[PDB]
RNA sequence: AAUCUCUUUGCCUUUUGGCUUAGAUCAAGUGUAGUAUCUGUUCUU
RNA sequence: GUAUGUCUAAAGUUAUGCUCUUAUUUACUAACAAAAUCAUUGAACUAG
């Protein structure tokens, strides 16, 4: 079923949702927090960030001074609330209402202020409507790497398994008797190096003047010797 | 001590290299990928020498030929005939952006080097490095 | 800005002809061709 | 070449091919460079580098964005490394944006995504600077003083309690037009929709909004007062630009909600305000005429002035002609406020600034909008006409404002006067605004002029004469006919634009000299010349006439209603600035069209060709350029289709292929081109008219066949109006007879006169006319649809409600057949005999059905 | 320290590039602030009324 | 010590950072708009004064 | 993605060097230019008002910009 | 309640999740050359 | 004089690797199928 | 529907609470599918 017109109410679920999506893609891509929103548009989840959400907003309790600043913006800059608000530090919306609050909607009606209103808590039972919103949240926001490394996971998998499989048979093979070489990877190229029949680009140890040769022979050895095992047996102060 | 300022360049100016042979003017090379030649005595612009598509990073004046060489981050090496203030000699080969050339003092030779680490000696009138 | 000794110039003007030579080609033989 | 390739044969291809810095790597290789000249600086200078650099790119992010970089516990020598890096960066950009301009202006060679990408540039930096100016004004405070604001304020007081006027109430719960006042409403914002079959979820979310409130119009007027009454702070409006080659256009895109109230609080306040009459005569653009029209009204109403054109006693007749500079951008909200309190309702004036105050985005910039007027809003047309108003006032002065006007009891209707003692009482003879360009006429006698001008020299000495440098003139005429530069004359047009310039504050709005067009009428200047909606119209009496010749269409004759005769010749011409708009729009064609189909391409051309042709008229006659700019066009388009079909060739492409009706499978095109262009020596034409000497070819084929030109299809601007006076003045006889005969006029008791008069006979009986009584303001609203729809109708001058069908071009079809030797030439061009099919008849192409428009719906890559 | 012009940021106050004339009385310089700058001797200085910074090798840098 | 850097428009690895992480005065027109609340006063007084 | 990836050094001339060599004949190299050039050796009181009563090195501010974008944007 | 911190919880919850041996020389060329 | 474990300091040790027009736009869908998934009920435990 | 990638497997023998049954919800994917109002007409057609 369509959804032609978005909004209502903020319930916490979205805001939550909202947070959680502008820690992971900032606030310059709204329509991909607004993606993970059923309910709300970009410029809503926009809205809803700079004018509630955002933890830089100053929601306190309005100073004397304030007061007296707010009576004056309101009549130097008589109805340019944001610029007010922009002087004040503060949302338009708060001022506005401080303003009414200083100088003294229906069912079935938009609420057009929707945006700054409080979020309407979640009662204990969660909507499968909310539910399932919550679980595509956590889905998209878990994801981090794109198709070729997500391909690439997968085939290294696969590699995996194939190389056990051709080992399997192997095994069975000499077991029997029968001893067979394992598959050599297909050059892809003429020069397509294999790094086991010689020491690639070997760059021997400058020559010192200290002589080598009775440790040399015991390295030599040693390594014959594990070799030949490997074959055998395998492997308050705070003031303003 | 200071004694005048000029401007006129639309980028950082980058190179500086005077006439080496009557001393009357100099030409400097811009990140706006222009040369501009001023007179040194009034400092009033002369000409403005338009054939790089990136920042000239070095300008050497020859003093036993009439050209002037210039290299860019765009990878190009251009020799200018200063007879005609036309480009006549583009050396190609450095890997990416060149950021020096000197004109050897006897030979019929430039030196550049760059970004790819190596220093590219040419014979001026082959232009084989 | 640089103060009273200091010639500032704005130049903006080619002040001669891009065809004009910054090099003279030497013609040592004069001709009457 | 073969050399190389057996080389590649035997020897196989080189390893180390280095790629040149091409067109196409530039940026990536800039890129390369940067980050490596950064990095080093800063690795020199510190005592991991990948991770450093990643400060430069969030740093050329924040510049794109105008959002202030700044990284806390940042090292100062690396933030000034970065800052340096970033505005060197900034400097190529620009120069880039700067000089790909200037090729886009001059139609040089420009890569289509290049276009694309200056018009992004220019936006982000037009932002940048609005956002600076914006910052300046909160800094240094408003610029109109507080005395001058007082001054202003008085101004219009004394001239709304002179004119009696009563302020608009705020709309009652139970008004008496409700519901006419939001069909008319709903009607323009549901007319953007009117025939787009693909929609997004926004322009869903707006059609859905309309479509609900023509289901619950009264909960739809509760709602619209509430917030009228309540609602001081509003969503952000998005900015965008639109392209037009010679320069680029803002368009703001308004919430849905808020759009719905504005236009109700527009309509309203246009026809209160008409009601009340609070706009005097001169205020242009107007219901009562297209701009045609008014052009045609204005050279008339100047002829008619009492001894305009005497020269015996050494007077002269001045034209100033100039534009309100920056005149909705300099609107201070405070002052707004205020004098919107003095013709409307406090809570509407409220609602109306407060609406003013939003935040503007684009894409990651945005902004606090604090002072001057946004164009996009539905009622921003009535808030600059008003500030016109106040401008208007302040030019002409509380006296003159009210001899044009007239008393309120009785108001003059547009340029008459109770009197021909009261129009020669003062030398403002003359006085029209349409938007932002001004129009007066003065005329002076002889002392008066020398007085004046005598003063502007006291004031502005010119010692060696030099004031004729500078002094703009009209170039599109020949030396001859535009104005003279006689040192007198000069003197005298300085010196009126030296006064009337002192008459409005700086604050208020820019008037330039540079922006000023000043023509003088004298016995040493015979041509009286302007240039209004697009016309360039010079205007030679006949008693300075050296003979009088007859002309062709594009030469109006200009009647003194006193005596019935002929007095004047006003020579018509479209100007630069309108021909260059036309050919952009055919670029934006081509632009666009790079995978249309033909048909389509070819039906844009007609919507623009009829555009151009239907506006300006008989003006076409005589503009060669226009001309030149229409056969390369016209020739463009064809190109268009024959390089899709990979193919030139003359041969291929005879006439019928593109002017066929799209009934017999042709493209349906419509041609302006096919005709001989005037040529005369360019010598001779730039100092006189040289007259027709001779004729250059137009577009031409190697077929025998003369094309209809549309031209010959519209009737001339002149020839309607004509026309016009004629059939009403017949209509307002009958309907006098038919209420003495106590009769109603039949239907067809004005058959014949049905398809003539501006506006249209059949008008009359519109068949919403009971409803379209109310609709005011509806010219000027749909010339500012400009701002506020990204995609307009070419026909924004004209209303087929209003004004009726201004043009018939159905014979054209029929002559192009004729032309192109019947249907039997034409369809032997085409596969129609293999075919089979028995006759050309019932060649009825399926124009609605086929696969293409099934699958337009589905599911589709955009490949 | 040169001076950068008008509007510069400070990293633009910056030198680049250099050459002296010919006659090397003359220095030629090129910085980030777009400008070149011509930097001469004084004519009026001698070695007693301009003897420039003392010389005072510092014993605590080793390069010597 | 530079400061890791975190941008508010690319993410890269898809991390999730504090939104902390991610995140004029002038006396003209207050004199301005006295001015026209003394004109508007004017205005509304004399009138007054006038008609009767 | 790892694929778009910041360079983390320049590729060397010192490769090429070891690399034998084709026999390609490139059209910028063919001849030309061949000798080198050598040096020698009552109506006007009526109105409320009226008479009867640097360049800057930032590019996105200087005045020229400025009217740039005035005549470019309307 | 739903809160941002739990959901982010879940998530990492929810993306935190053979000993192949040697038997002769044969098996270890393979695995040298691989690596 | 030599172990072991704590705590602080130091080290950050799997500890965001370019560019452009935020690169661009989109997020209304029937049947059937495939994969994952949800509530409930018995059952497992 | 592509680009494009991968596979093709004897012999042509180299010496020694937590789940389950199952009826649904939701998301994603499908060049799979000729779907009954608005003298028989989307119809073999669309790809980086």
């Amino acid at each position: 079923v369509p959804i032609y017109v978005k909004g209502g109410v903020w319930t916490n679920v979205e805001d939550q949702i909202l947070k959680a999506a502008v820690q992971k893609y900032g606030t310059h891509q709204w329509s991909k927090v607004a993606s993970l929103l059923q309910k709300k548009t970009a410029r809503q989840s926009e809205l809803r960030w700079n004018e509630y959400l955002n933890p830089k907003l100053n929601f306190t309790e309005f100073s004397k001074e304030e007061d007296a600043q707010l009576l004056d913006l309101a009549r130097e800059l008589p109805n340019q609330w944001r610029t007010i608000a922009d002087m004040m530090a503060r949302p338009a919306q708060v001022c506005v209402e401080r303003y009414n609050r200083l100088l003294e909607l229906k069912a079935g009606d938009i609420n057009p202020n929707a945006e700054t209103q409080m979020a309407r808590p979640d009662n204990g039972d969660l909507e499968d409507e909310e539910k399932e919103m919550l679980a595509e949240a956590r889905a998209r926001l878990l994801n981090t790497q794109g198709k070729k490394a997500t391909r690439k996971i997968r085939e290294r998998m696969l590699e995996e398994s194939k190389r056990i499989a051709e080992l399997q048979k192997r095994r069975e093979l000499k077991q029997a008797g029968i001893n067979v070489a394992i598959k050599k990877p297909k050059k892809k190229y003429g020069t397509d190096i294999d790094y086991n029949e010689d020491i690639v680009y070997e760059q021997a140890p400058m020559p010192g003047i200290y002589d080598t040769s009775t440790e040399d022979r015991q390295i030599k050895k040693k390594f014959e010797q594990f070799e030949r095992k490997v074959n055998r047996k395998g492997l308050e102060y705070k003031k303003p | 001590k200071l004694s005048r300022v000029i401007n006129g360049h639309l980028g950082w100016v980058r190179c500086v290299a005077i006439d080496p042979v009557d001393n009357e003017w100099f030409i400097t090379g811009s990140n706006d990928t222009t040369m501009k030649v001023w007179d040194l005595a009034t400092g009033k612009l002369k000409t403005t020498l338009a054939g790089h598509v990136m920042t000239v990073r070095d300008v050497a004046v020859s003093d036993r030929h009439p050209y002037l060489f210039s290299v860019s981050e765009d990878k190009t090496v251009k020799c200018w005939d200063l007879e005609k203030n036309q480009i006549i000699r583009d050396y190609y080969g450095h890997l990416s952006g060149v950021r020096t050339v000197s004109i050897h003092p006897t030979l019929d030779l430039i030196a550049t080097a760059g970004r790819d680490s190596v220093i590219k000696l040419w014979d001026m009138r082959t232009r084989i490095p | 800005p640089y103060g009273k000794e200091v010639e500032v110039l704005m130049e903006t003007k080619n002040t001669q002809s891009p065809q004009t030579p910054l090099v003279e080609p030497v013609t040592e033989r004069t001709k009457l061709q | 070449y073969i050399g190389n390739l057996i080389t590649r044969q035997f020897e196989g291809r080189s390893n180390e091919i280095v790629k040149t810095t091409t067109k196409q790597r530039l940026d990536a290789y800039y890129d390369l460079e940067l980050r490596n000249s950064v990095m080093d600086d800063i690795l020199e200078m510190m005592p991991k580098a990948r991770t450093i650099l990643q400060h430069l790119s969030e740093a050329w992010r924040c510049w794109k964005a105008n959002i202030p970089w700044d990284v806390p516990g940042m090292p100062a020598p690396i933030k000034k490394i970065i800052e340096r890096y970033i505005k060197s960066k900034a400097d190529a950009w620009v120069s880039a944006a700067h000089y790909n301009r200037e090729r886009i202006k001059r139609g040089a060679h420009v890569e289509k995504t290049m276009v694309k990408k200056n018009l992004g540039r220019l936006t982000r930096l037009w932002i940048k600077n609005e956002q600076e100016r914006q910052r300046q004004i909160q800094k240094n405070g408003p610029e109109i003083t507080p005395e001058e604001a007082t001054t202003i304020f008085s101004v219009m007081v004394e001239w709304l309690e002179s004119r009696s006027f009563s302020p608009i109430p705020f709309p009652p719960l139970t008004y008496k037009n409700d519901t006419k006042i939001l069909v008319l409403a709903l009607e323009d914002l549901k007319d953007v929709y009117a025939s787009k079959v693909r929609l997004n979820a926004s322009e869903r979310e707006e059609l859905a909004l309309i479509e609900e409130a023509y289901d619950n119009p009264h909960d739809t007027l509760n709602r619209i007062k509430k917030y009228l009454l309540t609602q001081r702070v509003f969503k952000p409006v998005d900015i965008t630009m639109m392209e037009n080659y010679q320069n680029i256009s803002p368009v703001y895109s308004v919430d849905p909600l808020e759009k719905i109230t504005d236009a109700y609080l527009d309509q309203y306040l246009w026809y209160e305000a008409d009601q009340r009459k609070l706009f005097p005569n001169w205020i242009k653009p107007s219901d009562s005429e297209i701009p045609p029209l008014l052009v045609y009204k204005w050279t008339q109403g100047i002829n008619n002035l009492s001894e305009i054109w005497d020269v015996s006693r050494g007077q002269s007749a001045v034209l100033l002609e100039t534009t309100l500079g920056e005149m909705a951008e300099k609107i201070d909200f405070t002052l707004l406020n205020r004098l919107l309190r003095l013709i409307v309702d406090p809570n509407i004036a409220d609602y109306i600034t407060a609406k003013n105050n939003v935040v503007i985005n684009f894409k990651d910039m945005s902004h606090v909008n604090k002072y001057g007027l946004i164009r996009g809003l539905k009622f921003a047309s009535f808030i600059f006409q008003y500030y016109g108003l106040v401008i208007d006032l302040l030019l002409l002065g509380q006296e003159r404002a009210t001899d044009l006007a007239g008393p309120a009891n009785n108001p003059n209707e547009f340029m008459q006067f109770k009197s021909k003692e009261v129009e020669k009482a003062h030398p403002i003879r003359l006085y029209t605004r349409y938007l932002d360009r001004i129009y007066m006429l003065f005329h002076f006698e002889e002392d008066e002029g020398e007085e004046l001008t005598d003063e502007y020299l006291a004031e502005n000495p010119d010692p060696n004469f030099e004031n004729s440098i500078g002094y703009n003139n009209r170039k599109c005429w020949p030396k001859d006919s535009r104005m003279r530069l006689i040192r007198q004359d000069v003197n005298l047009g300085r010196a009126v634009f030296w006064e009337i310039q002192s008459r409005v504050p700086t604050s208020l709005t820019s008037i330039k000299w540079e922006n000023a067009f000043v023509s003088v009428y004298s016995k040493n200047n015979p041509n009286l010349l302007f240039s209004m909606c697009g016309f360039e119209v010079r205007i030679l009496p006949r008693q300075r006439m050296e003979e009088v010749v007859s002309n062709d269409e594009g030469v109006w004759d200009l009647v003194d209603e006193r005596t019935k005769q002929r007095t004047a010749k006003a020579y018509l011409k479209v100007s630069e600035e309108e021909i260059k708009k036309f050919d952009s729009r055919i670029r934006g064609i081509l632009m666009a069209s790079g995978s249309t189909t033909f048909t389509k391409v070819a039906a844009k051309w007609n919507t623009s060709l009829i555009s151009l042709f239907t506006y300006f008229r008989e003006a076409i006659v005589a503009t060669e350029p226009l001309l030149d700019i229409l056969v390369k066009g016209e020739t463009r388009i064809q190109n268009r289709v024959k390089l899709g079909l990979n193919s030139k060739m003359p041969t291929r492409f005879p006439p019928a292929v593109f002017y066929t009706p799209k009934e017999l499978g042709g493209l349906g095109m419509i041609s302006a081109s096919h005709i001989l262009i005037p040529a005369s020596d360019l010598s001779w034409s730039k100092q006189t008219d040289t007259g027709i000497t001779h004729f250059r070819a137009g577009m031409t084929h190697e077929d025998e066949k003369l094309i209809p030109t549309i031209f010959r299809y519209i009737t001339t601007w002149e020839n309607e109006f004509l026309d016009s006076q004629r059939v009403w003045a017949e209509y307002a006889t009958k309907r006098q007879e038919a209420i003495q005969q106590n009769r109603r006029l039949a239907f067809e008791e004005l058959e014949g006169s049905w398809d003539r008069g501006i506006p249209r006979i059949s008008t009359l009986f519109q068949r919403d006319r009971h409803t379209l009584a109310y609709d005011r303001g509806h010219r000027i609203r749909r010339e500012f649809k400009q701002y506020s729809l990204e995609r307009n109708s070419p026909f924004w001058w004209t209303n087929s409600h209003h004004d009726g069908k201004l043009w018939n071009l159905n014979a054209y079809r029929t002559d192009v057949i004729q032309a192109l030797g019947g249907i039997e030439t034409i369809l032997e061009h085409t596969l129609f005999k293999g075919t089979g099919f028995n006759s050309w008849e019932g060649l009825f192409w399926e124009k609605a059905s086929g696969f293409e428009d099934s699958m337009q719906f589905k599911k589709l890559t955009h490949a | 320290a040169t001076r950068e012009m008008v509007g510069s940021l400070e990293g633009e106050r910056s030198v680049l590039c250099s050459t002296f004339d010919k006659t090397g009385l003359r220095l030629i310089t090129g910085e980030a602030d777009k400008s070149i700058k011509i930097w001469k001797q004084d004519e009026t200085a001698t070695k007693e009324s301009e003897p420039g910074l003392a010389w005072n090798p510092n014993l605590s840098a080793k390069r010597f | 010590k530079i400061p890791a850097a975190v941008s508010n428009w690319k993410n890269p690895n898809g991390y999730t950072v504090a939104l902390e992480r991610r995140v004029t005065i002038n006396d003209g027109f207050m004199k301005l708009s006295e001015a026209l609340e003394n004109a508007d006063k004017k205005a509304r007084q004399e009138i007054r004064s006038k008609m009767e | 993605t790892t694929s778009h990836r910041p360079q983390l050094e320049a590729r060397s001339g010192a490769k090429a060097a070891a690399y034998t060599p084709t026999g390609i004949e490139h059209a910028r190299l063919l001849p030309g230019h061949t000798t080198l050039k050598y040096r020698k050796f009552s109506w006007r009181k009526g109105t409320a008002f009226g008479r009867h009563k640097g360049y800057i090195n930032d590019m996105t501010k200087s005045e020229y910009h400025q009217e740039f974008l005035h005549k470019h944007v309307r | 309640h739903v809160s941002a911190e739990q959901i982010l919880r879940d998530v990492y919850k929810k993306g935190q999740k053979t000993n192949i041996d040697i038997l002769d020389l044969e098996e270890l060329r393979e695995y040298q050359r691989r690596k």
